């Protein structure tokens, strides 16, 4: 509490867009490409 | 006559780079110094 420090680990860059999900709602369901699409951890 | 006298009013003003100069850029030496405290961040400071 109440300092500064400098930490090393694993944590998201500045100002970084990211990737955007969207999801909707339906009978018949709209999805996107989401589940072929593989990324990597 | 003619009596000579030097008065310094200057020093040479050097700043480190502690992390460079402590650990040469390597992941394992500056995990190792992070156990020493903010030492390179009070010399910085110092020097400044
Ligand atoms: C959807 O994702 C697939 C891979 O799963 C990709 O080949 C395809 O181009 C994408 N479609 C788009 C972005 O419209």
């Amino acid at each position: 509490s109440n300092i500064s420090l400098t930490y090393t680990g694993l944590y998201p860059k500045a100002n970084d867009l990211g990737k955007q999900y969207i999801f909707s709602d339906g009978s018949r369901l709209f999805v996107s490409n989401y589940s072929r699409q593989v990324e990597t951890f | 006559g003619v009596t000579q006298e030097f008065i310094e009013t200057t020093i040479q003003k050097i700043t480190v780079d502690c992390k460079q100069y402590v650990c040469n850029g390597f992941k394992k030496c500056e995990d190792l110094l992070k156990e020493y405290g903010q030492f390179c961040s009070k010399i910085n400071q110092a020097l400044h």
